C-alpha cells in the first residue's frame, strides 16, 4: 500500500483515512514516532488560530474598532501599539480558553475526537455528510491559514504595511 | 596498481594526513583568492 | 574583552562543575569499579589491572577539581 | 521493399498507402520518431492554415476590404501584422482561432487514444464528400494542395522579406 | 581482452559493451571503484547539462530576452547581469527537480534502490519520442555522444571565454590570437608569492 | 562485497523501506513516469495535461490584456488599470485587489501579450556574423579562418 | 444530435436532463457531479435572466431614494453600501433557507433533491407534465443565452460607458 | 548605532587604523628601490591592506571607540554575516561530518572484521558515505522519527549506580 500524496513512497502506517484531512502525507514520519493523535490535535489548534489570525492580519484593512482607530494597518506594528493591559485581558482570555484543552488533552486524551471541545453552538455536524464535509473544510481551511498567515507576517516584516495595502500599492518585492 | 599499497593507503594514519592536508590545502586557497573574510558578505 | 572573558569564565565554571559532578555520581561505582563504595571516599587506586586505576576514587576528583577551582579564581 | 520516392532508400516501415497523400517519402524516419497521427494532423493543419496564408496573400494584394487601407497604409504581407497588432484585429483572429485550438487540442488527444482519423473535425456543410472514392480523390487533393501552398506561402513571404513587392506585384515587376 | 579505445591495456571489468556509448574505455580504472551505474547516471547528467550549457551559451550570444539584465551576448557576462532573484529561482527549482524526478533516492546508497531504477532513466519522456522500441540503442548511443561532445565543446567555450573576453560565435569571427604577455599559468609560487 | 556508490542501501548497512514498487510504462505530457494510484493515469493523463495547458493558453490572452478599457468622445480607447475600480462598501479599503495583482506584468515593465511578448519587450534577435564572411575579410573583422590564413603565409 | 461529431460523446451525458446535446469536450461530469453541475448551470442561468433585466431597466428606471450612475454597471456604484450589504446577506438567507442549510457538494445532494429544484411554481406552470419538460429545455436554453448576453452587456455597457439601448442608439465603432 | 557603536566608514579611529597600518608598510618600503622584490611585495602589502580596511568599511560591520570592528550575535537581521550565516555554514558542515562519520561505523559493524575497517578504511565504501552527507537534515530526522537514531535506554550498558 502507498501513500495517496506523495505516489512513489509507501504509505505511512500511523495516518489513516479516518482522519478528516488525510492525504497520506508524512514524508519525514512524524506519526511513526510521536503520537497521531497528539499531532492531530495540534494541527487542528494552530489552524484555528490562523484561521483567526488570517483574518485579523487582513480585517484592520477594512475598520477598525473606534477605539483602536487611531492605531497602524501594518499588524507588526498594532502589536506594539495595544497597551499591556489590552495585551493580559487577550492572554487571560486565552486562557480560560485553553483550560479545557488543558483538560482534554492531560486527562480525558483517549475519549473523543481530534480538537473536539465541546463549541458546536449551532449544531451543525448532526448531519453525517455535512459533519464530514465540515472535519474536512475545517482542517483544509486551518492549514491554508496557515500558510497564508506565515506569508502575511513575513510580507509586513519586508513591506512595513498589511496585506491589502501591499497589494494595493504592488509593493511586492523588498524595496 | 598494486592492492597491498592501496591497501597501504587506505590506513588511517595515511588517509587523515592526506584528508587534513587536502582539506587545509583548500582552506588556505579560499584565503589566497578570497582573504579576510571576517563575515559572510550581506 | 569582557564578552571574551566571561566566556572563559563560563568555561571554567563548567568545567569545575564536570570534574566535581563526574566525582559525586560516579562515588558509589562506575564501570572500572562498580563496587567503589566498598572502598570509601578517598583510597589510591584499585591497582594497575583493567587497565590502570590511578585517580579512580571520588577524593580524586575533588583534587582534580581543586586545580580547575584555581585557574577559574584565577 | 524500398520506398517509391526514394528509390535507394528503404520503405519507411510506419507509413502505409492507407495514409492520404503517400509517396513513401520519409528519408529522415521521422515517422519512426514522433508518433504517425500526430504527424498526420500536423501535417493537415499546416496544410490547411498555409493554404488560407497562401490565398490571403495573394486575394490582400488583390483587393482590400473597405477602410483597412486608412489603418494599413504602405504596410502589406507581413508588414501590416505589428500595425493591427495595435488595433485588436490580429488580437481577435489569436482569440477565436485559440478557442477553436482548445477543441482541436481535444480532438488530436482522441486522435491519438485511436478514435478520429487525423484532420478529421468531419466538416462537411455542403455536399463532397459523398460518394467514397469523391471521398479519397478530395483527401488527396486537399494533402497534395496543402503542401503546395505550404511552399507557396515561403516563397511569397520570403519574396516580401526580398524585395517588399508582394506575390502579384512581383509577378508584374521583375 | 584487451581495451577497443585504449589496446595496450586490459578491458575493464563492469565495462561489458552492454552500454551505449561503452568502448572499453577506463585507463583509470575507476569502474572497478565506483560502480557504473552511478557513473552512467552521472555521465548522462552531466552530459545533459552541458548540451544545454553549450545551447545556453551558443543561442544566448544570437537571442535574447528583452530588457537591458538579458542583454549581455558575452555568456559569462550574463551570469552578473541576470537578475539575482531569478536565477536564484532557477538554483531551487533545479533542486526540486532534483527531489522528486529521483523520488527521494538522491544518495550513493539509496538511488537505485529499487531495481526497476536504470542509470539516467528518470521517466522523463514527455512526448513518447522513445516509445519505438527499435530506435531504442541508437537513441541512448546518440544521447551519450551529444552528452560527451556537449561536456568538451562547453569546456572550450568556458576557457575560451575566459581567455579572450568574447562570445563563443564572435569570438571566432573576430578572433585574436594569445599574445602570452597575459593569462600566463601557475606562477603563485616561483615568484615566491605576490 | 560493496563496491562503492552502489545505491543498494543494503550494502551500506543502513535502512531500506522494504518497499520497491514495480514501474509502469504509461507517460504524461507534462509530468512523469512512475507509481501512480489505479485510475490516475485516466484522468490526469496526456488527455488531462494537454486540455488543461489549452484551457490556461486561452484565458491568458484576456489576463494579459488585462485592463480597464473605456471610450473617449471619439471611439478612441484609453487603458487603465483595474485599481481605478473603486469598490464602495469595504470600509477604509476603497482600492481592491483584482486580476492585475496576480498577473503584475506592468510593474516590472513587461507589456504582455496574448502571444506573451509585446511590440514593447520583443525577442532581441542579433546576428552574430556581423556583416562579413567566413573568409578572406578586410577591415574590422578577422575571422579564425583568416587567422589560420595569417599564420600560414608569413 | 452530438454537438461536436468529431469528438466522443462524453459517456455521462445521458439525454435524461433537458439542454442535453452531448456538449463536454473539457471533461467535466468525468471529474464532477452532474448534479451539481447542472444546479449550478440553472443557478447561473436564473441569476443571469434577472441581472439582464436589471440592466435593461436601470437603464430606464431609478429608485427615488437612489442616485442614478452613467450606466447600469455605474448603478452599483451609487448605491449606498449597507444597501449593497442588505442585499448580500438577504441572498444569502435565501441560499441558506432554499438549500436546507445544505449548500456543499458534499451535502447539498444528500437528501435526494433534483438538481434546480425548490418547489417554486406558485403560478402552477409546472402542473402539466410534458409541458414541464418543455419548460425545463425553455429555462435551461434562455438561462444560457442571458449568461452570454449578461457578460455582452456588461463588458460593452464598461467600455462604451452609455448603457445598451443607448449605445444602439449612438453606435460608435472602436477607434 | 547599535549598542552606541558606530559604523566602520565614518569612525575616525578606524580611518586613523588605516593610515598607520600604511605609513608602517611606507617605511619600510622607504628602504628599497623600485623594481626590487623586496619592493614589489611591500608595494603587494600595501593594496592588500587598502582593500581590506575599504571592504570592511562599505560592509557595515559597526567598529568601537578603538576603531576596530566589533560583532553583533544578538540575533538581529541586519547582522546575521557576522554569526547566524556563518553559524548556518558551520552547522550544515558539522552535521554532514556526522552524519557520515556515523553512517560508515554503522556499515563497519557489519564487517568480517569490524575493528579492522577503522583503521584500514574502505575508501570507495566511505566514499559513497561522504557523498551522501548534503542532505543529512532530512536524512538524520526520518532516521530519528523512524526509530533508528536513538536506541532505547534498556540497550545501552551503564555503571551500577
Ligand atoms: C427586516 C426588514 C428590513 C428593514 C427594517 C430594513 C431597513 C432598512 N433598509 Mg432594507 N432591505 C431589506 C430588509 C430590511 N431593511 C431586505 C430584505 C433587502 C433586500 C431585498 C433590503 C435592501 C435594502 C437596500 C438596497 C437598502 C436598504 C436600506 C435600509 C435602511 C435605510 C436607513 C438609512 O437611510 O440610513 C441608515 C444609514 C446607515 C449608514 C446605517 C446602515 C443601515 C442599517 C445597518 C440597516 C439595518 C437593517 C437590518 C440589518 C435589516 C436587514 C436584514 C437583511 C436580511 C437584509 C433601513 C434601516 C438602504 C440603506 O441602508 O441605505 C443607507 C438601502 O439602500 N435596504
Ligand atoms: C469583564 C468584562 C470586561 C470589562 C469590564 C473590560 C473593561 C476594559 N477593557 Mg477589556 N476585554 C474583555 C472584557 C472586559 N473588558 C474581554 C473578554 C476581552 C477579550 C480578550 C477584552 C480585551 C480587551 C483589550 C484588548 C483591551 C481591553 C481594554 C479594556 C479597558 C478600556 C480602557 C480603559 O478603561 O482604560 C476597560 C477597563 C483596553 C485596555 O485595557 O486599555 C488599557 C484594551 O486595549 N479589553
Ligand atoms: C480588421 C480589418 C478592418 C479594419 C481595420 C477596418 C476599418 C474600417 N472599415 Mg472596414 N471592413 C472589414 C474589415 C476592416 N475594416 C471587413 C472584413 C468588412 C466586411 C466586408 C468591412 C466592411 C466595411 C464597410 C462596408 C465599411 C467599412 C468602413 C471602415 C472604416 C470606418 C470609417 C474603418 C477605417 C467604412 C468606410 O469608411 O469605408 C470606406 C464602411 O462603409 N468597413
Ligand atoms: C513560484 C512561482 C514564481 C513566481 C511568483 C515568480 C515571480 C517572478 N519571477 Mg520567477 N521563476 C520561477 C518561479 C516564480 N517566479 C521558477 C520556478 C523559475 C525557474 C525556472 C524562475 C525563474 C525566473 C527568472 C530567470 C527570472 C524570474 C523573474 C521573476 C520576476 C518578474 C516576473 C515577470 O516580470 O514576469 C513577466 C515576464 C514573463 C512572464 C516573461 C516570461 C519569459 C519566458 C516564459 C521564459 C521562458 C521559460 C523557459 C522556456 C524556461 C523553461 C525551463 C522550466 C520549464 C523549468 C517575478 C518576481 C525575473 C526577475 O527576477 O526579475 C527581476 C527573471 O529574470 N523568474
Ligand atoms: C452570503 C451570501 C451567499 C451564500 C452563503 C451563498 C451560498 C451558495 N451559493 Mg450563492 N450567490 C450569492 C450569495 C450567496 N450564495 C450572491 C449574492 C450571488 C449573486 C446574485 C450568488 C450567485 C450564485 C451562483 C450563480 C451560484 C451560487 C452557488 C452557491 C453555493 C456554493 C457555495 C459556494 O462556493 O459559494 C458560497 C458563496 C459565498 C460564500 C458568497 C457568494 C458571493 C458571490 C461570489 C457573488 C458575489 C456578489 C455579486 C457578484 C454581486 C451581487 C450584488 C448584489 C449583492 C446587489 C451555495 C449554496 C452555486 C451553486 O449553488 O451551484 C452549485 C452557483 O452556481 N451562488
Ligand atoms: C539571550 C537570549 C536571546 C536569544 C535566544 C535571542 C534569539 C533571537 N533573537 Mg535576539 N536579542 C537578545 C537576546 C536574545 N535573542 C537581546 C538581549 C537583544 C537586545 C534587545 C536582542 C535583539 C534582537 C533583535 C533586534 C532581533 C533579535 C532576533 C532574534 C531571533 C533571530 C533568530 C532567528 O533566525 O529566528 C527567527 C527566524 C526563524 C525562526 C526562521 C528564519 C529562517 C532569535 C530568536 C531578531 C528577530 O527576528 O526577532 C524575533 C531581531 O530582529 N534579537
Ligand atoms: C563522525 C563521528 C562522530 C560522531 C557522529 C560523534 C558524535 C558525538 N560525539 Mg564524538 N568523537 C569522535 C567522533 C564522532 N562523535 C571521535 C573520533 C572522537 C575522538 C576525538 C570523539 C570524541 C568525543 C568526545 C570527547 C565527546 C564527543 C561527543 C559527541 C556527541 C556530541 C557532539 C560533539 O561533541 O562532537 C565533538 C566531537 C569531537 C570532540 C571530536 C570529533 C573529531 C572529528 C571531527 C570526528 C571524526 C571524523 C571521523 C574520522 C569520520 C570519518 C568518516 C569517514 C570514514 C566516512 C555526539 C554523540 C561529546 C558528548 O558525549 O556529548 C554529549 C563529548 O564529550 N565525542
Ligand atoms: C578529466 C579532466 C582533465 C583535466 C586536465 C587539466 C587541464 C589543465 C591542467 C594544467 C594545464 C597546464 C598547466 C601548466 C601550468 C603550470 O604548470 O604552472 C606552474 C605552476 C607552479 O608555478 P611555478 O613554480 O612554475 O612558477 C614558475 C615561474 O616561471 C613563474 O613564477 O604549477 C602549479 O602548481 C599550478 C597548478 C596548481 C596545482 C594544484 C592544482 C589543484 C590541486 C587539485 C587536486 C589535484 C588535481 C590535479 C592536479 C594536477
Ligand atoms: C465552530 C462553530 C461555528 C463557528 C465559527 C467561526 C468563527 C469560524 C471562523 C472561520 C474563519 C475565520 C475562517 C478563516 C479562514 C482563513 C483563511 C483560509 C485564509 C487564508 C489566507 C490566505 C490563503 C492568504 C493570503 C495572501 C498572501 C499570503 C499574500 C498577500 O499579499 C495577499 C493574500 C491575501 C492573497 C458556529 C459559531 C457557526 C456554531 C457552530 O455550532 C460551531
Ligand atoms: C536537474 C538536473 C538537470 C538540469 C539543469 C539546468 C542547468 C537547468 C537550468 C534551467 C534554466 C536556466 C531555466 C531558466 C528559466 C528562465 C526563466 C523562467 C526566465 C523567466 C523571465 C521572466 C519571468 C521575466 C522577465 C522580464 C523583466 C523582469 C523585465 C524586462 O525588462 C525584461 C523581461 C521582459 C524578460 C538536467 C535536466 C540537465 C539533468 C538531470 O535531470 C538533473
Ligand atoms: C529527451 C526528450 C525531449 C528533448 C529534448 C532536448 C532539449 C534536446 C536537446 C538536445 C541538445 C541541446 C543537444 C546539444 C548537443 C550539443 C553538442 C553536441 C555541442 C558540442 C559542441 C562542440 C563539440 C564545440 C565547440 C566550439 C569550441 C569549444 C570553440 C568555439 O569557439 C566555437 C565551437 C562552438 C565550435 C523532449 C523534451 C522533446 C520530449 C521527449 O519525449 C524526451
Amino acid at each position: 500500500e502507498m501513500s495517496e500524496a506523495i505516489p512513489f513512497m509507501p504509505k505511512p502506517a500511523n495516518i489513516d483515512s479516518s482522519m478528516p484531512g488525510y492525504a497520506g502525507f508524512d514524508p519525514l514520519g512524524f506519526t511513526d514516532y510521536y503520537s497521531a493523535k497528539w499531532m492531530q490535535e495540534a494541527e487542528i489548534k494552530h489552524g484555528r488560530v490562523c484561521m483567526l489570525a488570517a483574518l485579523g492580519m487582513v480585517f484592520p484593512e477594512f475598520a477598525k474598532f473606534p477605539q483602536f482607530a487611531s492605531f497602524s494597518t501594518n499588524p507588526l506594528e498594532a502589536f506594539y501599539q495595544v497597551s499591556p493591559a489590552g495585551w493580559g485581558q487577550i492572554f487571560l482570555f486565552i486562557g480560560v480558553l485553553e483550560t479545557f484543552s488543558y483538560e482534554k488533552s492531560f486527562y480525558n486524551f483517549e475519549g473523543g475526537a481530534p480538537g473536539a471541545l465541546g463549541f458546536d453552538p449551532l449544531r451543525m455536524s448532526s448531519n453525517p455528510a455535512s459533519a464530514k464535509q465540515y472535519a474536512a473544510a475545517e482542517v483544509r481551511n486551518g492549514r491554508l491559514a496557515m500558510i497564508g498567515f506565515s506569508g502575511m507576517l513575513h510580507h509586513a516584516i519586508v513591506s512595513k504595511q498589511g496585506p491589502i495595502t501591499q497589494i494595493v500599492e504592488q509593493n511586492f518585492y523588498p524595496k | 596498481m598494486d592492492s597491498n599499497f592501496l591497501k597501504y593507503l587506505s590506513t588511517a594514519p595515511v588517509l587523515f594526513t592526506v584528508w587534513l592536508s587536502f582539506t587545509a590545502s583548500f582552506i588556505i586557497e579560499a584565503n589566497r583568492f578570497f582573504p579576510d573574510m571576517l563575515y559572510f558578505p550581506m | 574583552g569582557d564578552f571574551l572573558i566571561h566566556h572563559a569564565i563560563a568555561l571554567a565554571l563548567h568545567t569545575t562543575t564536570l570534574i566535581l559532578v563526574k566525582g559525586a555520581l560516579d562515588a558509589r561505582g562506575s564501570k572500572l569499579m562498580p563496587d567503589k563504595k566498598d572502598f570509601g571516599y578517598a583510597f589510591p587506586c584499585d591497582g594497575p589491572g583493567r587497565g590502570g586505576t590511578c585517580d579512580i576514587s571520588a577524593w580524586d576528583a575533588f583534587y582534580l577539581s581543586m586545580f580547575w577551582m584555581l585557574n577559574t579564581i584565577g | 521493399a524500398m520506398s517509391e520516392s526514394v528509390p535507394f532508400l528503404k520503405k519507411p516501415e510506419a507509413l502505409d498507402s492507407s495514409m492520404a497523400g503517400y509517396a513513401g517519402f520519409d528519408p529522415l524516419g521521422l515517422s519512426s520518431i514522433a508518433d504517425i497521427k500526430f504527424l498526420q494532423e500536423s501535417e493537415i493543419k499546416h496544410c490547411r492554415i498555409a493554404m488560407l496564408a497562401a490565398a490571403g496573400s495573394i486575394a490582400q494584394d488583390i483587393f482590400t476590404f473597405p477602410g483597412v487601407s486608412k489603418v494599413v497604409g504602405t504596410a502589406k504581407m507581413t508588414g501590416v501584422h505589428d500595425v493591427l497588432v495595435k488595433q485588436g484585429a490580429m488580437g481577435q483572429i489569436l482569440l477565436w482561432t485559440s478557442f477553436l485550438e482548445v477543441f482541436g487540442t481535444i480532438a488530436l488527444l482522441e486522435t491519438l487514444d485511436g478514435k478520429r482519423a487525423p484532420g478529421d473535425f468531419k466538416f462537411d456543410p455542403l455536399g463532397f464528400s459523398k460518394n467514397a472514392e469523391t471521398a479519397k480523390r478530395y483527401q488527396l487533393s486537399e494533402i497534395k494542395n496543402g503542401r503546395l501552398a505550404m511552399l507557396a506561402t515561403g516563397g511569397m513571404v520570403h519574396g516580401y522579406f526580398i524585395t517588399g513587392k508582394g506575390p502579384l506585384e512581383l509577378l508584374t515587376n521583375f | 581482452a584487451k581495451s577497443k579505445a585504449v589496446p595496450f591495456l586490459s578491458q575493464p571489468e563492469a565495462l561489458d559493451g552492454s552500454m551505449a556509448g561503452d568502448v572499453g574505455f577506463d585507463p583509470f580504472g575507476i569502474s572497478s571503484v565506483i560502480d557504473i551505474k552511478w557513473l552512467r547516471e552521472s555521465e548522462l547528467k552531466h552530459g545533459r547539462i552541458c548540451m544545454l550549457a553549450a545551447t545556453g551559451c551558443l543561442v544566448q550570444e544570437v537571442v535574447h530576452l528583452p530588457g537591458p539584465a538579458f542583454s549581455q551576448k558575452m555568456a559569462l557576462n550574463a551570469w552578473a547581469a541576470a537578475p539575482r532573484g531569478g536565477m536564484i529561482s532557477i538554483l531551487v527549482a533545479i533542486g526540486l527537480i532534483e527531489m522528486i524526478s529521483n523520488r527521494f533516492a538522491l544518495t550513493a546508497t539509496d538511488m537505485f534502490a529499487n531495481p526497476n531504477r536504470v542509470p539516467g532513466d528518470l521517466g522523463f519522456d514527455p512526448l513518447s519520442l522513445g516509445a519505438n522500441p527499435a530506435n531504442r540503442a541508437r537513441f541512448e548511443l546518440s544521447e551519450v555522444i551529444h552528452g560527451r561532445a556537449a561536456m568538451m565543446g562547453f569546456s572550450g567555450m568556458v576557457h575560451q571565454m575566459i581567455v579572450s573576453k568574447q562570445a563563443p560565435i564572435e569570438q571566432l569571427m573576430h578572433f585574436k590570437a594569445v599574445d602570452s604577455s597575459l593569462m600566463k599559468l601557475g606562477g603563485a609560487a616561483g615568484n615566491l608569492g605576490y | 562485497d560493496t563496491t562503492g556508490f552502489s545505491g543498494v542501501p543494503s550494502q551500506f548497512a543502513r535502512p531500506e523501506s522494504g518497499v520497491y514498487p514495480a514501474e509502469p510504462t504509461e507517460q504524461t505530457f507534462l509530468g512523469m513516469r512512475g507509481p501512480r494510484a489505479p485510475g490516475h493515469r485516466e484522468n490526469f493523463g496526456g488527455k488531462h495535461t494537454a486540455t488543461m495547458l489549452a484551457i490556461a493558453a486561452l484565458l491568458w490572452q484576456p489576463v494579459s490584456e488585462a485592463g480597464m478599457y473605456r471610450m473617449g468622445a471619439d471611439g478612441a480607447l484609453t487603458k487603465s488599470s483595474f485599481s481605478n475600480m473603486e469598490v464602495p462598501g469595504f470600509g477604509n479599503m476603497k482600492k481592491a485587489p483584482t486580476i492585475e495583482s496576480l498577473f503584475p506584468f506592468a510593474k516590472n515593465g513587461f507589456d504582455a501579450s496574448p502571444a506573451l511578448f509585446g511590440k514593447g519587450s520583443m525577442i532581441v534577435v542579433e546576428d552574430p556574423r556581423d556583416g562579413c564572411g567566413a573568409y578572406a575579410n578586410s577591415g574590422a573583422c578577422h575571422t579564425f579562418l583568416d587567422e589560420i590564413g595569417d599564420a600560414l603565409k608569413k | 444530435d452530438n454537438a461536436m461529431p468529431f469528438l466522443e460523446r462524453p459517456p455521462k451525458l445521458d439525454g435524461s436532463l433537458a439542454g442535453d446535446v452531448g456538449f463536454d469536450p473539457v471533461g467535466f461530469s468525468n471529474y464532477f457531479d452532474l448534479r451539481w453541475l447542472r444546479e449550478s448551470e440553472l443557478k447561473h442561468g436564473r441569476v443571469c435572466m434577472l441581472g439582464v433585466t436589471g440592466l435593461l431597466v436601470q437603464e430606464a428606471v431609478c429608485l427615488p431614494q437612489f442616485s442614478n450612475g452613467k450606466t447600469p454597471v455605474d448603478d452599483f456604484f451609487v448605491v449606498p453600501a449597507a444597501g449593497l450589504w442588505q442585499v448580500f446577506f438577504a441572498i444569502g438567507a435565501v441560499e441558506f433557507f432554499s438549500h436546507g442549510f445544505k449548500l456543499t457538494p458534499g451535502d447539498m445532494f444528500s437528501e435526494g433533491r433534483e438538481a434546480g429544484d425548490f418547489g417554486f411554481d406558485p403560478l402552477g406552470c409546472g402542473k402539466n407534465p410534458d409541458a414541464l419538460a418543455r419548460r425545463r429545455l425553455v429555462e435551461v436554453k434562455n438561462g444560457r443565452l442571458a449568461m452570454i448576453a449578461f457578460g455582452g452587456l456588461l463588458h460593452q455597457q464598461l467600455l462604451t460607458g452609455q448603457g445598451t439601448f443607448e449605445q444602439l442608439a449612438n453606435f460608435k465603432a472602436i477607434a | 548605532d547599535v549598542a552606541g557603536l558606530t559604523p566602520c566608514g565614518e569612525s575616525k579611529e578606524f580611518a586613523r587604523r588605516l593610515d598607520g597600518s600604511v605609513k608602517k608598510l611606507q617605511t619600510r618600503l622607504s628602504k628599497y628601490e623600485a623594481g626590487t622584490p623586496p619592493a614589489l611585495a611591500l608595494q603587494k602589502q600595501i593594496d592588500k591592506t587598502k582593500n581590506r580596511f575599504d571592504r570592511y568599511g562599505k560592509a557595515g560591520l559597526l567598529c568601537g571607540t578603538d576603531g576596530l570592528p566589533h560583532l553583533i550575535t544578538d540575533g538581529r537581521w541586519t547582522h546575521s554575516g557576522e554569526f547566524v550565516i556563518p553559524g548556518l555554514l558551520f552547522l550544515y558542515v558539522a552535521g554532514w561530518i556526522g552524519w557520515v562519520g556515523r553512517s560508515y561505523v554503522l556499515f563497519a559493524r557489519t564487517a568480517d572484521k569490524p575493528t579492522e575497517k577503522e583503521i584500514i578504511i574502505d575508501v570507495p565504501v566511505a566514499l559513497s558515505f561522504v557523498s551522501t552527507g548534503f542532505i543529512w537534515p532530512f536524512s538524520a530526522f526520518k532516521e530519528f522519527t523512524s526509530g533508528n537514531l536513538i536506541v532505547p535506554a534498556d540497550e545501552i550498558t551503564v555503571s551500577p549506580r
